[PDB]
């Protein structure tokens, strides 16, 4: 499935973050990278440059403590879809607020932050 | 903007609704009733309440459709009477049991397009939808409904076929078992209305003991575990250790004279059939789903049993969502609602062009 945001996904080394918003994958403004709404769910793609010129991928779906079932479910499904889109080359990581992996936390130079709130559920 | 429908066909209950809703609009028994001796047929609640003059049939056994004419009747009723929609106006997501025979997948597909003229459809594995509903792409789902129980290991969104195991023991068998042990206590429940009472007793007062033995000990020594149940007239019965002896069969199928292993061992066995590299992720994400996993105490007991089977270093995590009775349907509601669903379904065009077999390439 070729979603507009999928076309942009993992094109070059770097970090891309999208927030689930009413059953869709919405890009997060770059200036806000690291500020996570605890009532939301997000999808993070870390693209790393490889020897052969091909990129290495790690897909992380972050789940806020108050995110609704539709958001966490959509985060999980979008992750599988992106991975499929990237030819199954991404390692998927489930990241739960307050229990994030060292790898994930390390993506944020200044340290990631949590803010209360988020977009309403799509149900 | 089109509205997709979600239909979860269960052996005992069918769940139908609209994609985008957080719960099925209709839940009803999977039964087709027809004049036993001589409307021409009924489905669901009405068939059940008119059982006095109808002969009831269950088209789905162990999660697999065994009678296509009756299944069609159930779907027809679902669209026109339960959901009150014209199927030709809606993409339809249907669910299937793990390891659903190839022929059935094609039949389901053929019926939707040819009989119902759906503009588009999709078939998802029940267990996988349940995992998604829990917000995970990896884990092992323990799905136990009315007719069968499955252990389904899933990695990065896809079930692992070779590791799926099946336990032919589920809600129906527990209800029947409750009927039997209740007679030892003198209570005879044999009619349909009586079986309903027994089912209600199972759903209302049964529970899984953390330690069975110790629980029997307890029950035999004091009247601490007994509970009262008021029957439909006014009679009040007293239920003792039957409350936990009933669901205990899930862990000790021998209670039903079955040779197979209990649910905890089946889960452990499925995990062991998977690559060592991903077993950690399975032990840490055991997701329970289905009506039969609704007994209080089942999570704790599964945690205990799995912990005893796995190395002590392995972190065991049993996830038991309160909404597990409908996890599959909810998972389907979410999937069908995605801005990307649009492309994943089989369209009428594709069906006309490739025929039923297209389901093998677009739904896997
Ligand atoms: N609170 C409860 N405690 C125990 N069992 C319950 C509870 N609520 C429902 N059940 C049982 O769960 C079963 C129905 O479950 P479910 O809807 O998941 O199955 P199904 O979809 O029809 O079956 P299958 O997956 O085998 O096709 C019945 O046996 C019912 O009595
Ligand atoms: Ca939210
Ligand atoms: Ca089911």
């Amino acid at each position: 499935v070729e979603h507009p945001e999928f076309l942009k996904a993992g094109k070059e080394p770097g970090l891309q973050i999208w927030r689930v918003e009413k059953f869709d994958l919405v890009p997060v403004p770059t200036n806000l990278y690291g500020d996570f709404f605890t009532g939301d769910a997000y999808v993070i793609l870390k693209t790393v440059q490889l020897r052969n010129g091909n990129l290495q991928y790690d897909l992380h779906y972050w789940l806020g403590n108050e995110c609704s079932q539709d958001e966490s479910g959509a985060a999980a499904i979008f992750t599988v879809q992106l991975d499929d889109y990237l030819n199954g080359r991404a390692v998927q990581h489930r990241e739960v607020q307050g229990f994030e992996s060292a790898t994930f936390l390390g993506y944020f130079k200044s340290g990631l932050k949590y803010k209360k709130g988020g977009v309403a559920s799509g149900f | 903007d089109v509205q997709a429908l979600v239909i979860d066909n269960g052996s005992g209950m069918c769940k139908a609704g609209f994609a985008g809703d957080d719960a099925p609009r209709a839940v009803f028994p999977s039964i087709v009733g027809r004049p036993r001796h001589t409307k021409d047929s009924y489905v669901g609640d009405e068939a059940q309440s008119k059982r006095g003059i109808l002969t009831l049939k269950y088209p789905i056994e162990h999660g697999i459709v065994t009678n296509w004419d009756d299944m069609e009747k159930i779907w027809h009723h679902t669209f026109y009477n339960e959901l009150r929609v014209a199927p030709e106006e809606h993409p339809v997501l249907l669910t299937e049991a793990p390891l659903n025979p190839k022929a059935n997948r094609e039949k389901m597909t053929q019926i939707m397009f040819e009989t119902f003229n759906t503009p588009a459809m999709y078939v998802a594995i029940q267990a996988v939808l349940s995992l998604y509903a829990s917000g995970r792409t990896t884990g092992i789902v323990m799905d136990s409904g009315d007719g069968v129980s499955h252990t389904v290991p899933i990695y990065e969104g896809y079930a692992l076929p070779h590791a799926i195991l099946r336990l032919d023991l589920a809600g129906r068998d527990l209800t029947d078992y409750m009927m039997k042990i209740l007679t030892e206590r003198g209570y005879s429940f044999t009619t349909t209305a009586e079986r309903e009472i027994v089912r209600d007793i199972k759903e209302k007062l049964a529970y899984v003991a953390l330690d069975f033995e110790q629980e029997m000990a307890t029950a035999a020594s004091s009247s601490a575990l007994e509970k009262s149940y008021e029957l439909p007239d006014g009679q009040v019965i007293t239920i003792g250790n039957e409350r936990f002896r009933c669901p205990e069969a899930l862990f000790q199928p021998s209670f039903l004279g079955m040779e197979s292993a209990g649910i905890h061992e089946t889960t452990y066995n499925s995990i062991m059939k998977c690559d060592v590299d991903i077993r950690k992720d399975l032990y840490g994400n055991v997701v329970l789903s289905g009506g039969t996993t609704m007994f209080p105490g089942i999570a704790d007991r599964m945690n205990k049993e799995l912990t005893a089977l796995a190395p002590s270093t392995m972190k065991i995590k049993i996830i038991a969502p309160p909404e597990r009775k409908y996890s599959v349907w909810i998972g389907g509601s979410i999937l069908a609602s995605l801005s990307t669903f649009q492309q994943m379904w089989i369209s009428k065009e594709e069906y006309d062009e490739s025929g039923p077999s297209i389901v093998h390439r677009k739904c896997f």
